[PDB]
């Protein structure tokens, strides 16, 4: 336990290509501007450089949590290192 | 000397000119 | 401390600029120079503190020294007393290549050193003064 | 010129 | 029609290959939930800006300089989409 | 020197909102400065917009707008309530 | 006056050579300065209110830089609004954390 | 008498917390502003105004990075704060790479 | 100079912070890291200064040098 | 020597900066040696950007420059990483760090 | 429409350091992106020095100094050197 998720983790960050599925972002991304206004139109490049963002934003802040379950002695991520990292950062 | 600090003399002391007329009013009188 | 300071020598610069402009009327309405007079014991009492230097020369208070260098329009000198303090004021601070930038006080040095009406130790002391100033730019 | 023939702190002492 | 409740979306091992690409070798069971909401978060205040900007232009449609515009607002300074 | 401050508005608001209270000298600079701050971002956001929809006027749906950008939700709606109010009675009288 | 026409204290003539001045458009248009004089307002007045109760609270009559730090760190919007800047003499809230105190 | 140790440090946590004097004593910090400010350009000047300034702002940053430090040793579920707390608190700041 | 900030300044800053238990070499490394934030600031400040050709940093270069860092500060004629 | 680049030997358009400078609504006037001065530091820095990038290409056997090389190049660069460490690069991938 | 962008400049750039290397489209965006926010913060930045000392023109010292508060030391001396050297020489010219 924890050679394959160490041969996952090299392939990921060999790799650029996005993790979330296309369509289900596009839905929740439309879900979401549904309440600020009605019927709304979205550029294909909109929904790229918002998926783009989202990621980069996310692995930033696995990092930071990796960085406080290492600092607890620990090996396994828990939300209260998330809200630690969120905290530190600055983040309501 | 040199062409640019020359000018920056010039700039500095001025060609006399600011008051060459009153050294010209001065010897006049 | 040194805003404070910045301020007292800004209103003191308007205080000469002012005195300067009713001085010049005066003589253009034919009286005699008064007001520069009347101001030149406070402006010497604040120019021979050395620790107001730095001061005078962030607020370029050389501008309003060569104001009152500068011949009025009359072709009359200043007053003896106003340019033996004016010399020993600026013999007493650094003056840098910057400041003489700012304030464009080389030109009135040169006239009083090629005028003749002025003091001969006055002149000497131009001249080096002068020479001086000239001293960093070549070197 | 004559001015510019002033000395420097490099000419000959 | 009306879109509910598509949070799920973002699947299990989405969040996992995620936290891999972070970099974590083990992750607890409550994260997936809250990397969720954090997310949710984050897009609702992205995207009010990139609305604000789309209806300020008095257009319909949400274009890509709109997002750049509003990740920038917030030091999120995005290369390769235009700017 | 003749130099300008918000220290007199400043205080003709806190009267208006709290008659027996004062301010110390400190605070009214600091006051100074949060107001040019604000001033600052405000009219920073403003010409952005301006710029990205190639006008070059900045009226008062820029302010508006950039109004709705910087503050909070109730925060924005207060001040827009505000600023419509007041243009509204401006533009109504000459 | 402009600000009377308005019904305001701030003022717009101020404003407007403040906005003419600061390089930020060649025109300004004459709805914008009073729009905006009316957000300053309405903020200022926010935030004299929350510190003059702030300073009611400590029995002063006065405003001080410690009752305008309590005011914005203790108003979630303006503390969301003014998260970055530092106020001199403002000191810090008391918080002491739940695991230091003593048993 | 002898108080348990920690009764002193909650007191001086809550009279600190209440007081906004500055903590750093004047002299001191204006000599070591001036031996930095010296392996810049020599012949500085400094207002007084800029030193007070320079020290409410080093004293308000170095409070807030202690309460962040202070998290991640509560985090560490620990009482006594360390460097490598510290060094934790810059990293996830983003101060130090 | 950088012994000037004594043990008990930084016991201070910590208990304003509300720290109860403080490590030996908390001092040291506090010490280097306000030298490297006052490096950075008085740098920046004494850019601004050239730039103005002044004989003192004023208040004004320290507030903007402050404004580009990102951490503003009020009462200082900002 | 006509154009403005030529007569400065640089490779970006002096014209086209001076034009964006003046036609930008930042100050009331513009030097004659600014916009100079900006493209001769817009053109080093895409210099040094390069380099690294092409150096990076080169160790993944690539001729062609993408943005995982960029990223590389950008965080692998102590200096450019610092200038541009609140940027985030579109197909740039994640540097292996274990 | 003519669309303006920085690629042609950067192809030239390339080539003069890496005549045997080729750029994607992608990274040529991003390449735009970042000249143009670079020359928006220098242009930023100087507007805001040209304010701070009631000066209603950019010279080529408020450039510099943006640079030197900007870049890093390295950076900012090189980059520096490179663009004084540069107006020398089209003042020269």
């Amino acid at each position: 336990p924890g050679t394959v998720a160490l041969r996952e983790i090299r392939r990921y960050q060999k790799s650029t290509e996005l993790l979330i599925r296309k369509l289900p972002f596009q839905r929740l991304v439309r879900e979401i501007a549904q309440d600020f206004k009605t019927d709304l139109r979205f550029q294909s490049a909109a929904i790229g450089a918002l998926q783009e963002a989202s990621e980069a934003y996310l692995v930033g802040l696995f990092e930071d949590t990796n960085l406080c379950a290492i600092h607890a002695k620990r090996v396994t991520i828990m939300p209260k290192d998330i809200q630690l990292a969120r905290r530190i950062r600055g983040e309501r | 000397l040199q062409g640019e600090q020359y000018q920056e003399i010039i700039e500095i002391f001025g060609d006399g000119t600011d008051y060459q007329w009153t050294l010209d009013a001065e010897e006049e009188m | 401390l040194e805003q404070m300071q910045d301020e007292l020598i800004q209103q003191l610069k308007l205080q000469m600029e002012e005195s300067a402009i009713r001085d010049a009327n005066n003589i253009e309405q034919g009286k005699p120079a008064i007001f520069k007079l009347k101001l030149l014991p406070k402006v010497k009492d604040i120019l021979l503190r050395a620790n107001l230097a730095d001061s005078i020369l962030d607020n370029n208070l050389l501008a309003s020294v060569r104001l009152w260098l500068e011949p009025l329009p009359d072709a009359s000198l200043p007053a003896y007393q106003i340019q033996k303090v004016l010399f020993d004021a600026i013999k007493s601070l650094p003056i840098k290549t910057s400041h003489l930038r700012e304030s464009g006080l080389g030109k009135v040095m040169v006239f009083y050193q090629k005028s003749k009406r002025v003091e001969p130790n006055l002149k000497r002391t131009a001249e080096k003064l002068i020479s001086d100033w000239t001293r960093p730019i070549m070197g | 010129p004559q001015r510019l023939l002033i000395p420097t702190v490099d000419d000959p002492g | 029609k009306v879109l509910r409740d598509n949070i799920q979306g973002i699947t299990k091992p989405a969040i996992r290959r995620l936290a891999r690409r972070g970099g974590v070798k083990r992750i607890s069971g409550l994260i997936y939930e809250e990397t969720r909401g954090v997310l949710k978060v984050f897009l609702e205040n992205v995207i009010r800006d990139a609305v604000t900007y789309t209806e300020h232009a008095k257009r319909k449609t949400v274009t890509a300089m709109d997002v750049v515009y509003a990740l920038k607002r917030q030091g999120r300074t995005l290369y390769g989409f235009g700017g | 020197s003749r130099k300008e401050s918000y220290s007199i508005y400043v205080y003709k608001v806190l009267k208006q909102v709290h008659p027996d209270t004062g301010i110390s000298s400190k605070a009214m600079g600091i006051m100074n400065s949060f107001v040019n701050d604000i001033f600052e971002r405000i009219a920073g956001e403003a010409s952005r917009l301006a710029h990205y929809n190639k006008r070059s006027t900045i009226t008062s749906r820029e302010i508006q707008t950039a109004v709705r950008l910087l503050l909070p939700g109730e925060l924005a709606k207060h001040a827009v309530s505000e600023g419509t109010k007041a243009v509204t009675k401006y533009t109504s009288a000459k | 006056t402009r600000s009377s026409r308005a019904g305001l204290q701030f003022p717009v003539g101020r404003v407007h050579r403040l906005l003419r001045k600061g390089n930020y458009s060649e025109r300004v248009g004459a709805g914008a300065p009073v729009y905006l004089a009316a957000v300053l307002e309405y903020l200022t007045a926010e935030i004299l209110e929350l510190a003059g109760n702030a300073a009611r609270d400590n029995k002063k009559t006065r405003i001080i830089p410690r009752h305008l730090q309590l005011a914005i760190r203790n108003d979630e919007e303006l503390n969301k609004l003014l998260g970055r800047v530092t106020i001199a003499q403002g000191g810090v809230l008391p918080n002491i954390q739940a695991v230091l105190l003593p048993k």
